[PDB]
RNA sequence: CCAGGGCUACACACGUGCUACAAUGGCGCAUACAAAGAGAAGCGACCUCGCGAGAGCAAGCGGACCUCAUAAAGUGCGUCGUAGUCCGGAUUGGAGUCUGCAACUCGACUCCAUGAAGUCGGAAUCGCUAGUAAUCGUGGAUCAGAAUGCCACGGUGAAUAC
RNA sequence: CGCGGGGUGGAGCAGCCUGGUAGCUCGUCGGGCUCAUAACCCGAAGAUCGUCGGUUCAAAUCCGGCCCCCGCAACCA
RNA sequence: AAUAUGCCAC
RNA sequence: CCUCCUAAAGAGUAACGGAGGAGCACGAAGGUUGGCUAAUCCUGGUCGGACAUCAGGAGGUUAGUGCAAUGGCAUAAGCCA
């Protein structure tokens, strides 16, 4: 809602942010594009056939490369949403292999910062 | 181990500092890289700094080090553990 | 049937028996046998006095039972305080002769530990 | 009484000369030697504390008293009157008997005996000394060992000070370190 | 381009294998039976030394000649007598051999010692109808050293298919 | 305000009335079947009982208050 | 006897 | 019905005054004789710890009194036989 209630995935506390470095290696500018689409999630207009539920409560966040495919795996953690992981991708529809590594994401983060995000945040 | 018939093994270059420090006396860390290198009787005292990858880790070499290569002594990896 | 300190079992045979001792072997065992000039099939309740005398003899010669015990605990007490990567390995508890740790490891590391 | 002709007639020599006592009765003596074990497992089966205390017969050549609860403690289950250990004490005979046989065959057979510490020592001259396994004890047979009782042992002396009590233990080539 | 480090990291999860959980076995002693392959800064006899890895001198052979290189399971005798055990070998301590400039991270192997978990494995799941499965050893490529993998070779050798 | 209750894993409930110890279902986690998910199958962990202070050798339990949540009552003029 | 579902341009 | 306070140093004394308990237990927890003395803490000590049993000391009845509170209790009314 502040244009930036994003959280990005850590495995711990201190643990190294494992997106921001995932994020980092997406090649050029798509990480600068990839900022904008999340300010724009923030916004509440962001395109249509960018975002998609894949299956759990994981949302792909869609780029360029072929037909959107600089993909980012995320889901909402109250009113800040998390981003899990940030990868490119050739065909279309995320490999399942990098879906499971978003859920263990989710699913250690859940473990980690918390289940269900503080009350007023 | 080295063969006993080889003998131990010194790198020359860290074996030529060695023998200049300790012949003229307490001086800077020898900032080094021979982590292969063996800690002979005469390194006592000295203050070596081991490379590890990144950082030349020092090293106060003692009388029980004796015989060890440097290397053991400046670990090269990082590690506190899995979701802390 | 108490050599070095401790019981030895008395229904089994000499070499078997002797390997009860911590620091005898089967290789120990039949040079202390062969040294004190005992059969090797021979079982300890069916030995002369002074034949357990004479294997007391020999088995005082190794080091065995609580000498053998705190030599290895100074050796592994010394790879601690020295903190090289074995004493840093045994510190940790994990493998200390090079083995593979991203799977098995159990031995050194205990059972599974659920996250 | 081996001990204690020992002790009449070269102890009390040793001490007078060593500690300068103007009298002989302020020597130290030996008053009693206490045996005990806490068999605090009794309370699940009161057959362990009979067992337990046929081995410190066994070890004393004495019956034993069945010590019981002083006040009902809940950290260890156990309510006022519940019998949890068995203790003896022993003087003048079977005090110095019992003390020559310990000190000349139960402490040998210690299992890595390296010398009975110098710091037990209750700050007046009594000394405890805690034996692990009661197979130490040729009296107790090893192979009807059903488990491993320990027992603790009191030497009760007449000792004011720790200095004295130890300089009277070791002049009987008492095992310190 | 260079020296160090990493690819060998470890709360964990999965795949594919190896060794086991024993007596149809283990250990000790004697002994029979193979195929196929390799080899020239290479394979290395014989002999001497070492408890063993191996070391010294060193022939022979680019080979149906010499070496690798005694096959093992099997058979005969003894032993162990159902026990976490002479099963089982992980782990670790000490001492060592070889290769390689160099074995700490991070080699293989040997000796002594230590001797773990494991007593046939939930749901589930795989291979195989013949000399196959199962089981036993041997060789090679890669390679200075570094196979339980891979690729081949033989020995023993079934049940079942209405 | 008076009176009767209630506070127990992440949710819903037992247990407690007879002080010696906390269970069920759903859920969560791991694996399995599936191309994948749901359902399903097989294993596991999880609360130290609202809270303070007592009693008692021992308190989820008994007690006194305190906090919050329901229910009944708060009338005659 | 039970056996629900499949949204990423092509 | 029992105990303390209010209750004003004899007894007694009210309130929809302030605090707690009882509707029993015991054939021994009664009688007598003989004997013994507690809480707590510190030190030392096998498993065994803050708290189990053992030994010594300090302490002084700060314990106990089958159950409330008061008054008592060492000659013990407390604990064994
Ligand atoms: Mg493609
Ligand atoms: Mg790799
Ligand atoms: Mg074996
Ligand atoms: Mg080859
Ligand atoms: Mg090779
Ligand atoms: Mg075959
Ligand atoms: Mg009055
Ligand atoms: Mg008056
Ligand atoms: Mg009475
Ligand atoms: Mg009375
Ligand atoms: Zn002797």
């Amino acid at each position: 809602a502040a244009m930036g209630t994003w959280k990005f995935f850590r495995a711990s506390v201190d643990g190294r942010p494992v997106f921001k470095k995932e994020f980092d290696k997406l090649p050029d500018q798509a990480r600068a594009a990839l900022i904008v689409l999340m300010q724009r999630y923030l916004v509440g207009d962001l395109a249509a056939g960018s975002i998609k539920p894949i299956r759990g409560d994981i949302l792909e966040l869609r780029w360029h490369e072929a037909n959107n495919h600089f993909r980012v795996l995320f889901f909402r953690w109250g009113q800040h949403p998390v981003a899990l992981t940030a990868f490119y991708a050739n065909q279309q529809k995320t490999p399942k292999t990098k879906i499971e590594t978003a859920l263990d994401r989710q699913k250690i983060w859940k473990r980690a910062f918390g289940d269900t995000p503080p009350i007023l945040e | 181990p080295r063969s006993l018939k080889k003998g131990p093994f010194i790198d020359l270059h860290l074996l030529k500092k060695v023998e200049k420090a300790v012949e003229s006396g307490d001086k800077k860390p020898l900032r080094t890289w021979s982590r292969r290198s063996t800690i002979f009787p005469n390194m006592i005292g000295l203050t070596i700094a081991v490379h590890n990858g990144r950082q030349h880790v020092p090293v106060f070499v003692t009388d029980e080090m004796v015989g060890h290569k440097l290397g053991e002594f400046a670990p090269t990896r990082t590690y506190r553990g899995h979701a802390a | 049937a108490r050599i070095a300190g401790i019981n030895i079992p008395d229904h089994k045979h000499a070499v078997i028996a002797l390997t009860s001792i911590y620091g005898v072997g089967k290789t120990r065992s039949k040079a202390i046998l062969a040294a004190a000039g005992i059969a090797e099939d021979v079982k300890i309740s069916e030995l002369s006095e002074g034949q357990i005398d004479t294997l007391r003899d020999e088995v005082a010669k190794f080091v065995v039972e609580g000498d053998l015990r705190r030599e290895i605990s100074m050796s592994i007490k010394r790879l601690m305080d020295l903190g090289c990567y074995r004493g840093l390995r045994h510190r940790r508890g994990l493998p200390v002769r090079g083995q593979r740790t991203k799977t098995n490891a159990r031995t050194r590391k205990g059972p599974r530990k659920p996250i | 009484a081996k001990l204690h002709d020992y002790y009449k007639d070269e102890v009390v020599k040793k001490l007078m000369t060593e500690f300068n006592y103007n009298s002989v009765m302020q020597v130290p003596r030996v008053e009693k030697i206490t045996l005990n074990m806490g068999v605090g497992e009794a309370i699940a089966d009161k057959k362990l504390l009979d067992n337990a205390a046929a081995d410190l017969a066994a070890i004393s050549g004495q019956k034993p008293l069945i010590t019981k609860a002083r006040k009902s403690v809940a950290g260890f289950k156990i309510r006022q009157g519940y019998p949890i250990g068995c203790k003896v004490t022993l003087r003048g005979e079977r005090m110095w008997e019992f003390f020559e046989r310990l000190i000349t065959i139960a402490v040998p057979r210690i299992r890595d005996f390296r010398g009975l510490s110098a710091k037990s020592f209750d700050g007046r001259g009594n000394y405890s000394m805690g034996v692990r396994e009661q197979i130490i004890f040729p009296e107790i047979d090893y192979d009807k060992v059903d488990r491993v009782r320990g027992l603790d042992i009191t030497i009760t002396t007449t000792a004011k000070s720790d200095e004295e009590g130890r300089a009277l233990l070791a002049a009987f080539d008492f095992p310190f370190r």
